[PDB]
Parts: structure tokens; C-alpha cells; sequence
């Protein structure tokens, strides 16, 4: 198997 | 945007990452010596630590890389694989207690996550929740000094 | 003189969020 | 929860220039702290309790670009090296710290929290210097107590052989006297 990214977390909020 | 942390998951479950000193960092009971998935393909890990259940692949695409922590606070910061923040309190080298016990659910899946000092910087790797009962009061983690050797 | 601009912000009212899937 | 920040560009070169000369800024804010510029400098500006301050050596007398055309400075303190306008609308402003904390974290103008030690009222130390050049464009920034509450205004940087190791700020303090001023 293989280790799959399925989201992300940013840590000051950003929406840009 | 770019991230700091990676939701990630194998067949088996899902856990998180997090990306210090360009290394996208989690734990070996979760990924094991796993691959990591990329565009170009499976990209290996550029360390491996059964010892302190930490493992490391080159950061991903899309990511964002955590400063240490170099202030020494023991008012720790856990975020989970759903963005929560947990206040904890340093009870030593790789110990913290919640300022608020949570059931056990709420910090499930957030292995690997960061441990976060007043600044915003990376103080350990969350490593696993001690439980009484099925309520977590206190955090297991990998102090950012680990990974700063191991690389 | 001229008058001092904007062109830019700082914030430090955002929380961690899960990047959207857009 | 610990203190995070993030940038965002709003204006380039251009339209900086234009608005300048015009006065009339049409775009919107947000945010604690703006990253302002002059036709000679950009620097930062920290909104406390409803006034949008800067440092003087950076702003001088000019007036702040609104929607409404150039906003007159409310406080002007060549002494204090501050002057402050109405802030503008749009944007959310830091209260003064309440906790006689000594662990001050200086935000930078690329939205990075450095933790500094307070060494006396305007002064702290980095605990992690870096090089000069990483401190510069944040005059006017703001020093955090742990709690996210406004300690000072970043000022100037202690430094030799081109690295700070030391910051020199406008204690909250002097923002009051200077408004009673
Ligand atoms: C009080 C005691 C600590 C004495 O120390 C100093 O005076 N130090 C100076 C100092 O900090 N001076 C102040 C001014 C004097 C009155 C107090 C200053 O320039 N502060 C700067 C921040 C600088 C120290 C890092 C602040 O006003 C500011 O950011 N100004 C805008 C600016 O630098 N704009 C540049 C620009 O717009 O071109 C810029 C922007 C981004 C990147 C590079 C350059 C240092 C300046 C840089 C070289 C080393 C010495
Ligand atoms: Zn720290
Ligand atoms: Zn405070």
C-alpha cells in the first residue's frame, strides 16, 4: 500500500 | 494556500502528517515504512525511526514547512485531523496534559498532527493520547529536538 | 507628500482550517 | 489557541503609486495589521482599539489613502515616534495587554511570530536572531503577549555584524500618553 495525502490543514486560516 | 499539515490515510486508517524543516513528518504506526503517493509516484521515506515512531518522506506538493519551537513555553497547542485546537499543558519531555480531558474519539486520527507552542511553532509530533477510561486527558508526543537529530 | 497605502494585510484572527477541496 | 498569521498582497507597484497621489484608496480591509507603504518605504501598521498606528519614522505626517479620499492623522508624536489614524474600515483591531507577560512573540511583515524576551519596557531579546534583513519592512508591527494582546509597536533592531539579536519597541503605554497628548 501506499500512504495518500486526502486533505490539508493551514494553520493561520488563510483563505487566499 | 499551502499546508502545514497533511490528512493522510492507508488502507488500514487514517492519521495525519505534518511538514517541519522541509520533511513532511508522522508516525511509524501509521505509515510503517510506507511510500508516500505522488504525481510523478511513490516517493520512499528519507527516514525511518521505529524506535521513536517517527518517519519521514521530502515534503509534499501543496505543503508548507513549521518552524521549531525556540521559546520553550510549556503551553502546548494540539490541532487535530479536523483543524481543533486542544490547549495542553507541558508536563515534560514527551508528556502533556489537556487543560481539558476529551473522549478519546475527538483526538482519534490526529496521530502525527503538531504540538504547537504560543507562537505557532512545532514544539513535538503528536504521538499517541493517554486514556483513562476512554477519556484523553493527556498526549504522547515526539519532541521537535527527535526530529531535528534524526535529520 | 503623498498619502502612505495599503498594500497589503496581516491576520491573526484566522484559526486552522482544512484547506478546501476546490 | 497559539498565534498564527497570514499575508496577503492586496496592491502592486502601480496602483500603490496611483493611490498614492490620489488618495482615494477604493479597496477593502481586513485584518490586525496592514502592510503600508510611501513612495519611499513600506513598513507595518497595527490597529489597536480602533486607531490605526505606525511608526513616525516611517509614515511622517502623511495622510492614510481611504475610500473617501486622504484621512488626516489623529496622533502625531515625533517624540514617541508614533502617529495613528482612524483605522480603517474593514479592519479589526488588537486590544493592549492585561497580563504583565515577559514572553512577547514580534510579528514580522511576512506574517511569521518571532518570540522575543522582554528585557525591560522597550526592549526584548530574540531568542532565535536572525539576519537584519529579516526584520526589516516590520517597523510598526506588533509585539504579542502570549495571549495575542498588543505589548508594543517594533521599532528598531539591535544588531551587529548585520544579525539582530535585540528589538527595540513603542510600549502600548506610550500610545495612550500620546493620545492624551
Ligand atoms: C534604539 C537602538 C536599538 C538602536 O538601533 C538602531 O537604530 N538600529 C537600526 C534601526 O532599527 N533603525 C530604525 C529607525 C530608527 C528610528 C529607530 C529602522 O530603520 N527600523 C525599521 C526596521 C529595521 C531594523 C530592521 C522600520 O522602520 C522599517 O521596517 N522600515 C521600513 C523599511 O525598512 N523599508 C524597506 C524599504 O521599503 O525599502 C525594506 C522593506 C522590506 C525589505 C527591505 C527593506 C537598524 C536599521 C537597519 C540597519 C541596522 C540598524
Ligand atoms: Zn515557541
Ligand atoms: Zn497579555
Amino acid at each position: 500500500g501506499s500512504v495518500v495525502i486526502v486533505g490539508r490543514i493551514v494553520l493561520s486560516g488563510k483563505p487566499a | 494556500v499551502e499546508g502545514e499539515v497533511q490528512i493522510v490515510s492507508t488502507a488500514t486508517q487514517t492519521f495525519l502528517a505534518t511538514c517541519i524543516n522541509g520533511v513532511c513528518w508522522t508516525v511509524y504506526h501509521g505509515a510503517g515504512t510506507r511510500t508516500i503517493a505522488s504525481p510523478k509516484g511513490p516517493v520512499i521515506q528519507m527516514y525511518t525511526n521505529v524506535d521513536q515512531d517517527l518517519v519521514g518522506w521530502p515534503a509534499p506538493q501543496g505543503s508548507r514547512s513549521l518552524t521549531p519551537c525556540t521559546c520553550g513555553s510549556s503551553d502546548l497547542y494540539l490541532v487535530t485531523r479536523h483543524a481543533d485546537v486542544i490547549p495542553v499543558r507541558r508536563r515534560g519531555d514527551s508528556r502533556g496534559s489537556l487543560l481539558s480531558p476529551r473522549p478519546i474519539s475527538y483526538l482519534k486520527g490526529s496521530s502525527g498532527g503538531p504540538l504547537l507552542c504560543p507562537a505557532g511553532h512545532a514544539v513535538g509530533l503528536f504521538r499517541a493520547a493517554v486514556c483513562t477510561r476512554g477519556v484523553a486527558k493527556a498526549v504522547d508526543f515526539i519532541p521537535v529536538e527527535n526530529l531535528e537529530t534524526t535529520m
